[PDB]
């Protein structure tokens, strides 16, 4: 199902008529589709990640839940009554309007509350190059921070922090390994929570990358589709238009 | 009630006479040489597991086989008029009961030996005119049809409506429990054999909701865990009599009425069905509903035999047609095992043990009538095993989409 | 009696059917030709006489009148009587009969806590759920009965003519009331009006002819009235039946398998449509029969002995072994009955329920010497005879005797702390004291103790192995709850008995073990030690003796080991109470089964942990002592008869035992303990508020918390209400409440091995027809009270001196006051009025504890109004009957009882009302007195009379009609004959089989008559031949 | 799962090899993940939309629900035998062959017929800028139609069907907030059938825009893992291919 | 083992499945020895025949 959530207003008997979008003091309650809380969930975990970080600053206010903005309303979910009526959705999981309205302008407020954050852990994290693409390569921990210690500018935001932006950074570069509490050694493996994507992104020795080689493909997919490739040497009138 | 039966004669397989002899008729189980009423009549009185098979009939199918030759060669009313007779053989009077050898004084005309006559019914202008009397051969000659449009196994037909099961239906039902699949098809028989009922009788929407009720529990899909009404049958080891059916009542977790109605002839392609009575019970306990209720549509033309091709009023080819979806008791019985293990009734280790145990009694199924085809071919004279050809045994069709039909039915 | 004879092929006689009871069967089979109901139309207040007018009808010149279908007259209530229509054979004595409105119905509510100090004009509202349970509990079991469907005969009375309506030969007085419609004579009157309404087609029956077997069909569907609750109960009890529907056929593989073929047989049995043999018990229901079995008998080792000696009788009535010591005599006398021995064998069958342990006799006191001849001997007698029996700490016991007697000669350590070579050989009977030097031979040296380093060694490699076999029929149901189902547990190692040769009959088991053990004590006897005190010729005459009884010819080793087990594996298939059996363990220790015991609810959720009563005894099971003396005798002297053909005699033996049908007792008894319990624990989980989750259609009638001993009693009025509809022997349900809680939860049996395990067969009882029919019936008693005269709802005691209308029961003006309403106090508890010193009158003590005065409108609960009725009589109530005061008595239910008058004599309604406030007492209420004004039929001057009561809920829906005489009525509270009550007689859109239950029970249905014919195998029985 | 289903072929118990892909008159069942429903929903519901211009001019047929191309069969469903047999779906919703033809088509002509109404909608939507990106800002709606019954074109659709489009138009629009029946006033909100993703397109003021900010950032990964411009001054032979 | 209306009394052959009396057998002594009541009244009538 897709759409606002319809209801009976004539009640019990749900017909091609006799439904109605389910609105109120609240905004039209719209369905949340499985893969449209994938967005709004990756859109929330990116920003739950900077958790250490709001806390440090006592901005935010606590990790954000998608289970906040939505309810658990069940009725008939469509676009327009009668094809709402194929759609009997139980305890389905809609955002009211004026939810979508936070959800999003919240989205909104904490993205630019870690766009900021997340500006200087860059500045000092790319600031040596965390990432190669063949083999491995260390470089000892010590030195390394003790240099940055340096090189940082005074402004940055990663030295009135250290080990408050060192927690959110674990998070996005599998290169820096925390050294585990009790048996105060790595770990070999990385976990940073992007798991899957930074796997499927490492220039895979067999095949170039992945997320390259696919792109670079369905990219020229779109524009053979698109301008109109095909039919590059037709032999009939044409409008300039289709050109 | 009903009166309008198309039926459809026995195939001669390229033979010259219908396949039985003088003997046959005065053989017949119960009442004389009435062939009416017969069938489940060698079976009235049960001594034990053992299947009911003698010298002249090596099989279980074989006696029904048998009577439905016997039957068509005497069948020149509904088909032309007239009585007839076939060797010197015909019926006492228009009632016709059982039969006498032809009558001196004025004896019928000498039946036109032919092969698949269609029956309109109506042509027997008689019929009608005394229905109640002569009612059980309407539900005989419509068993004889769905025999003769087939040759390898009976084609009756499943139904389930959209909504779950009548009030007066659950109430009838709770009173053929501890009865195996054997007695039912039995009962179902001799109800609708005897007097005119209606089409929306309840002993008949309940025997047909018996009847697409046992599909299920024959592909496992409405077993122990899973009712459609509280009602399913609990089997036992293929090894130990897996003819063993009976019609369980339990309180678990019913399935759910379809999103629409799922009729569909079903048939069993395996020459099995002649010795197994557990096949031969499931075929006949179906076909006593569409005998009091003919065919809820007409048949699909997609394989059959090449004889019930586009038949007056019984196989059609259009849109009007309900396809047949035909399987094979192996690969059938070995998808309903399979179908136990996957909501845990069986172990893992019962699931190819299972199929070891019945693949072994399957296959003294398939030694038997192998045995019998050679002992009697065809050409000598009768047909009680039915050439099915040793070629076959095991080359299931679409046994796969039955099954599929079943977990649709039953959702 | 499912079996009543069995001619035998080979000797052609026909064998024919026959502190713990001979188990009968149950009484499965009853049913009734007449109407399917038990709420009556009973008319209350008869018609005071109107002028006919329409008379009869007239056929030509006669004059037919026909008995109104309809109660008439006055006022006609629904009054609830089971069988009242009744026109069968018999019925299951139990019944409820409640008298109209008028009488005190107080009596049917007083079975559970009532009897004993209630008077007998009062039932106990404290008690009210619990005795309306038990009420409703014998209205089930009273209509639990099929419905024969009788002799119709086609109806030729003009609006119904062609239907087939039903005799009623018993008393044609029925066939007037059976169907309502059938010739109405059009006299327009509240009755005549109504069944004008009735459709001709829903009367007589409805289907055709149907499986006509012979002439009769096999299962009609009659149309006759029969209340929905009534049509129900019975649709349910027919279904009972058809579940434990044996299928006839399958019975000679049964008794094929359940003998092993050494016994063949056939039963012929014509199918019919209709057909019935209930016989039959699923194994998921005989396991909650056998953990019930294991209830009765308790720690009670009386009532576990019954059972091993009914086996020790049909044991040694049919073995081809007949002991006798002559030759063993002679044997040894040269150089020189056995209860003990089948009360050994029939002993492990039930290994688990009662072990057999070593007489404390056997053993040779701890503190004598080896040298003592007569103390050596009774040792080498308690060896011999050691595995014979099944004590889990036989194996140590033994071997512990000898560790005794040569206590100096093989001063050896022994490892169980607090104990020494010298304790008491008895006294080892826990896994734990087990020896480690026994656990393990090493642990003895060979020279510093040689014979106990000798003799661990030699039990260690010798005990027995224990072993199994199946046995029984597959399609019969396990009934054994720890080991596999349908399969035993043997002591001995079994074999398929093979062709007697000198080979099989010194290879068993016991062959070894008697011969290395005599082999054994030939060396003890002749140890350098024994010289101190035996003779060099005396020595000599104990090895001449010992031999001769290692040699001795016996044949019983063979027995024990070939025979034996194809007679317990048959025996334990043809008794009425299946073998009871926990696992065999030799040596093995840490898993030797320490204690057994059933729980009345895993220990997990059980509130006052009370374990089973069984972990008193040392011993798991009943310790019956067996004498190894008597026991070695028997396994020493068991010669065979001379000719004996294994396959004849076995074969003639289990003749006589499969003629008496007690395989099928058992498979009955068993379906209705799984009933009489599944509805016992849920009577007793529905009167405790917390407890076992069970649907409480019942949870608003006021009931106390149940505790253990009042349960028991809630649980004795359950079990022996089901014994009384069924009649059945012996225990049955009562173990449960006579120790123990009996509130139990789900049954439980469960055995702990001493290597700390605890193995827990559960076993919960499958779906109980009968129970399902009772929570049905719960569930309507709530929407339909009425009819059993009990009202829901608090009764409002303001005086009200109208002379007009009346209508205690549905008031149609507003509710004097509701409780938390402006103005109104609820009275505090003990309700104590205060008497006040001068002029200030009394008052009453407030519940917010400051006291208010009288005048003005008070809230009682009901158990205040209980515990001062004398200070309320004396106080407020006089306050009442001035128009002062206005009480609001609450009570959630009651039962209500209402008198009839005329509304033209004007008569006050105090009296009759102090009638019952005298009679109200802590100890219990009598039914509230309404006072309703006979409906007149013509306008009539009413006379001013003072009423007193009246209810908040409206509880008349009782009354089913006012003046069915009559074209109307004028005065008192009329009621046309409601629609809704015969939604299948009257409405077009019935649907055959739709019924309305759980909210109103409908009176006109559609049962469904049965025509059941009871086949009774009695076929032939050939034996299995030589060879 | 994913690909065609299959099931139990000939005799013996299921297995590698006893599968076979479960065709048939109607063509072959294919499986319709999750994922593939919010398409062909998407499409329809895109559809749907434009209910009240179908009927107005009798095309269309009714509305398109995506239940009437689908079934529920059951059994393995893989790409291959080998793989089939690990994915048992029960009840699963395929779509067969022919129908795969329909769904298909029909979104296509469909597609077409409002295609075209959807551009007259446009040419005079647009012709109005219906679309701000800070604050808010009315046009008292009197005057804008009477306004827009001159400039629109004799030749567009949206004089012919004004409330037939207006209805069509409301859900593509929250700036057309329609004024209630029963309080004869607009609703502060608005309820356009895109809720969410107008939601998220709105410029918010945090930070620039979501939908592009997101894009401008995929759209760069794409090119730097596509051409290669990792290794751009990798020191070793290169095809020139790699360029 | 008996059958129903008219139909041959079955005798139980050797492999375990009922033949008919009307042809050829072969009566292992022991058999027939522990079954004359049934051999003299089933077979019997038969051989006479």
């Amino acid at each position: 199902p897709t759409g606002k959530l319809w209801r009976p207003v004539g009640t019990s008997v749900a017909t091609i008529d006799s439904l109605a979008i389910v609105s109120d003091r609240f905004g039209q309650y719209s369905f949340v589709n499985e893969g449209m809380r994938e967005t709004f969930s990756k859109a929330l975990f990116d920003i739950n990640m900077w958790q250490p970080l709001f806390q440090a600053t006592k901005t935010g206010c606590g990790p954000i839940v998608l289970s906040s903005f939505t309810t658990t309303t069940s009725g008939y979910v469509g676009a327009t009554a009668g094809d709402a009526l194929d759609n009997p959705v139980t305890n389905g999981v809609f955002i009211s309007t004026v939810q979508i309205m936070n959800l999003q302008r919240t989205i909104a407020a904490r993205m630019r509350d870690v766009a900021l954050w997340q500006k200087h852990l860059d500045t000092a994290m790319t600031m040596l190059t965390p990432d190669i693409s063949a083999g491995s390569a260390s470089c000892n921990w010590k030195s390394l921070l003790a240099f940055a210690k340096d090189i940082l500018p005074l402004d940055n935001l990663c030295l009135t922090y250290p080990n408050e932006f060192y927690n959110v950074a674990i998070h996005r570069y599998p290169a820096l390994k925390p050294g585990n509490p009790d048996t105060k050694l790595p770990d070999a493996q990385a976990h940073p929570l992007g798991e899957v994507a930074g796997a499927f992104n490492a220039a895979t020795s067999e095949v170039g990358s992945l997320v390259g080689s696919s792109s670079t493909l369905s990219q020229a997919i779109s524009t053979m589709a698109g301008k109109d490739l095909d039919l590059i040497e037709a032999d009939t009138p044409l409008p300039v238009s289709v050109f | 009630a009903q009166r309008q039966f198309f039926g459809l004669t026995y195939n001669f397989y390229g033979q010259p006479a219908p396949l039985f002899d003088l003997n046959d008729l005065q053989e017949l189980a119960g009442c004389y040489a009435r062939p009416w009423t017969s069938r489940f009549s060698h079976l009235a009185i049960s001594t034990g597991s053992l299947p009911v098979w003698s010298a002249r009939y090596p099989s279980v199918a074989s006696r029904n086989i048998v009577v439905n030759t016997l039957l068509g060669a005497h069948l020149n009313p509904f088909a032309g008029g007239q009585i007839t007779s076939h060797q010197g053989i015909t019926w006492r009077d228009p009632v016709l009961s059982s039969l006498a050898p032809v009558p001196a004084i004025q004896p019928p005309p000498v039946w036109a030996v032919a092969e698949n006559v269609l029956l309109d019914s109506n042509n027997y202008p008689t019929y009608v005119l005394n229905l109640s009397s002569m009612w059980p051969i309407n539900q005989d000659v419509h068993i004889m049809t769905m025999w003769a449009l087939s040759d390898q196994g009976p084609i009756y037909h499943l139904e389930v409506p959209v909504d779950p099961m009548p009030a007066a239906t659950t109430a009838a039902l709770m009173a053929y429990t501890g009865v195996p699949i054997a007695h039912l098809a039995q009962t179902a028989y001799r109800f609708a054999g005897q007097l005119p009922q209606s089409p929306d009788s309840t002993m008949v929407s309940t025997i047909r909701w018996l009847s697409a009720i046992w599909f299920g529990s024959l592909t496992g899909r409405l077993n122990r865990s899973r009712t459609c009404n509280g009602f399913y049958f609990e089997f036992a080891k293929p090894a130990l009599n897996p003819d063993q059916a009976v019609l369980k009542w339990n309180d678990g977790a019913r399935a759910a009425p379809p999103a629409a109605a799922q009729s569909s002839y079903i048939r069993c392609i395996s020459p099995h069905w002649q010795h197994q009575i557990v096949e031969v019970a499931g075929a006949l306990m179906s076909q006593s509903v569409t005998a009091v209720t003919g065919l809820p549509a007409l048949i699909d033309e997609a394989t059959l035999p090449a004889w019930s091709q586009g038949v007056a009023n019984l196989t059609g080819n259009g849109q009007g047609v309900v396809p047949c979806l035909d399987y094979n008791p192996v690969p059938m019985a070995a998808a309903r095992h399979l179908q136990w293990r996957q909501d845990g009734l069986i172990t893992a280790a019962q699931e190819a043990q299972l199929n070891n145990d019945y693949t072994a009694y399957a296959l003294t199924i398939e030694r038997h009538l192998t045995a019998m085809l050679v002992a009697n071919p065809i050409a000598a004279g009768r047909m009680p095993i039915q050439p099915f050809n040793a070629a076959d045994f095991g080359q299931a069709g679409q046994t796969a989409a039955a099954v599929a039909l079943a977990q649709a039915m039953f959702v | 009696n499912a079996i009543r004879s069995f001619l035998t092929a080979w000797d052609d006689i026909r064998i024919l059917s026959p502190d713990s009871a001979v188990a009968n069967g149950p009484e499965l089979i009853i049913e009734d030709t007449g109407l399917c109901t038990s709420f009556m139309l009973l008319d209350n207040i008869p018609s005071a006489h109107l002028t006919k007018e329409l008379i009869g009808f007239t056929w030509f010149m006669q004059m037919y009148q026909m008995t109104p279908p309809l109660p008439e007259g006055a006022v006609n209530r629904i009054v609830c009587m089971t069988n009242w229509a009744s026109l069968g054979d018999e019925g299951r004595g139990l019944e409820v009969r409640l008298p109209p409105p008028t009488d005190s119905s107080v009596h049917a509510y007083k079975t559970v806590l009532s009897r004993g100090y209630i008077d007998n004009a009062q039932f106990n509202p404290l008690a009210l759920r619990s005795n309306v349970l038990l009420m409703l509990l014998q209205f089930t079991l009273s209509n639990l009965k099929i419905n024969k469907s009788s002799t119709f005969t086609s109806d030729v009375t003009t609006i119904t003519s062609g239907r087939m309506i039903r005799a009623f030969e018993g008393r044609p007085e029925l066939l007037a009331l059976a169907y309502p419609g059938r010739a109405v004579l059009p006299t327009q009157t509240k009755n005549a009006q109504f069944l004008s309404t009735a459709i001709a087609d829903r009367i007589g029956r409805l289907d055709r002819a149907n499986l006509i077997g012979g002439e009769v069909s096999a299962m009609v569907e009659c149309m006759e009235l029969c209340d929905a609750l009534t049509l129900h109960i019975r649709e349910t009890y027919i279904m009972l039946l058809r579940s434990m529907h044996q299928d006839p056929t399958q019975i000679v593989q049964i008794v094929n398998e359940c003998a092993n073929n050494l016994l063949n047989s056939t039963i012929p049995i014509s199918l019919r449509p209709t057909i019935l043999c209930p016989w039959f018990a699923s194994s998921e229901d005989l396991r909650l029969q056998q953990v019930m079995h294991l209830v009765n008998i308790s720690s009670n080792t009386a009532a576990a002995l019954p059972l091993v000696e009914a086996l020790s009788t049909l044991l040694r009535s049919v073995t081809p072994l007949v002991l006798d010591p002559t030759v063993l005599t002679n044997a040894i006398t040269t150089i020189s009955d056995y209860a003990a021995f089948w009360k050994c064998i029939a002993s492990w069958a039930y290994n688990g329920l009662v072990t057999t342990v070593l007489s404390e006799d056997a053993f040779p006191d701890s503190s004598q010497s080896i040298t003592h001849l007569p103390s050596m001997w009774k040792c080498l007698f308690l060896t011999l005879a050691g595995p014979m029996t099944s004590d889990p700490h036989s194996p140590v016991k033994v071997f512990m005797a000898l560790a005794n007697l040569l206590a100096q000669p093989e001063p050896i350590a022994i490892g169980v702390p607090g104990m020494h070579q010298t304790t008491p050989a008895s006294q080892f009977s826990h896994p734990g004291v087990w020896p480690p030097g026994f656990l393990n031979p090493q642990l003895i040296n060979p020279q510093q103790a040689p014979l106990l380093r000798a003799f661990a060694e030699h039990i260690r490699a010798n005990w027995p192995q224990p072993s199994e076999f199946g046995y029984g029929s597959t399609l019969q149901g396990s009934a054994n709850l720890f080991i596999p189902s349908n399969r035993m547990v043997y002591p001995w190692p079994n074999q398929p008995l093979p062709r007697l040769t000198v080979a099989p009959t010194y290879d068993s088991a016991m062959s070894n073990w008697i011969s290395t053990t005599i082999a054994f004590f030939i060396r003890v006897v002749n140890s350098v030690n024994m010289t101190a005190t035996v003779n060099d010729l005396t020595r000599r005459t104990m090895t001449g003796v010992m031999t001769a009884m290692r040699q001795v010819k016996t044949m019983t080793p063979f027995y024990i080991q070939h025979m034996c087990p194809t007679e317990l594996s048959v025996l334990a298939s043809v008794t009425v109470t299946p073998p009871f059996q926990v696992p065999f363990t030799r040596l093995v220790q840490n898993d030797v089964i320490t204690n057994v015991l059933v729980a009345r609810v895993d220990p997990a959720q059980r509130g006052d942990a009370a374990v089973d009563i069984r972990a008193t005894h040392a011993t798991f099971a009943a310790a019956l002592p067996v004498d190894p003396a008597a026991i070695v005798v028997a396994m020493l002297c068991g010669q065979t008869e001379t000719n004996l053909i294994p396959s004849h005699h076995y074969g003639k033996a289990f003749a006589p035992l499969f003629a008496s049908n007690a395989m099928f007792t058992r498979n009955q008894r068993a379906v209705i303990t799984r009933e009489a319990f599944v509805c016992a624990r849920s009577a007793v989980a529905q009167c405790q508020d917390a407890g076992f989750l069970v649907p409480r259609p019942l949870d608003a009638l006021r009931q106390f918390d149940v505790t253990s001993a009042a349960a028991a009693e809630i649980m004795h009025a359950v079990n022996d209400a089901f014994k009384t509809a069924f009649d059945l022997d012996g225990a049955l349900l009562d173990g449960l409440a006579l120790y123990g809680d009996p509130r139990i939860a789900d049954l439980s049996a469960a055995y702990l091995q001493y290597g700390g395990n605890v193995v827990r067969e559960h076993v919960p009882p499958g779906p109980s027809h009968i129970h399902r029919a009772l929570q049905q019936v719960e569930s309507t008693f709530m929407a339909e009270m009425n009819l059993f005269n009990v009202a829901r709802g608090n009764l409002y005691l303001v005086q009200t001196a109208t002379n007009g209308n009346w209508s205690p029961m549905a008031p149609v003006a507003a509710p004097p006051f509701v409780r938390g309403g402006p103005n109104v106090r609820v009275v505090g508890r003990f309700g104590t009025i205060v008497p006040r010193p001068n002029g200030l009158e009394p008052q009453l003590i407030d519940d917010g504890n400051v006291p208010r005065d009288i005048a003005g409108d008070w809230v009682y609960p009901s158990d205040v109004l209980q515990v001062s009725v004398a200070v309320f009589r004396d106080y407020v109530w006089p306050m009442v009957k001035a128009g002062r005061t206005r009480v609001l008595v609450e009570l959630g239910h009651y039962v209500y009882t209402l008198h009839y008058y005329d509304p033209q004599i004007s008569l006050d309604e105090a009296p009759i009302l102090e009638e019952w406030l005298s009679k109200i007492n802590p100890a219990g209420i009598p039914p509230v007195p309404f006072c309703i004004p006979i409906p007149q039929v013509y306008p009539c001057i009413t006379a001013r009379r003072v009423h007193y009561a009246f209810t908040s809920e409206n509880n008349n829906d009782s009354l089913f009609s006012t003046n069915a005489a009559s074209i109307d009525t004028a005065f008192g509270e009329n009621a046309a004959v409601s629609p809704l009550r015969w939604p299948g007689l009257v409405d077009p859109n019935y649907r055959v089989g739709t019924n309305d239950l759980p909210n109103r029970i409908t009176l006109y249905n559609s049962l469904y008559r049965y025509n059941f014919t009871y086949p009774t195998l009695d076929g032939i029985m050939y034996v299995r031949s030589a060879t």
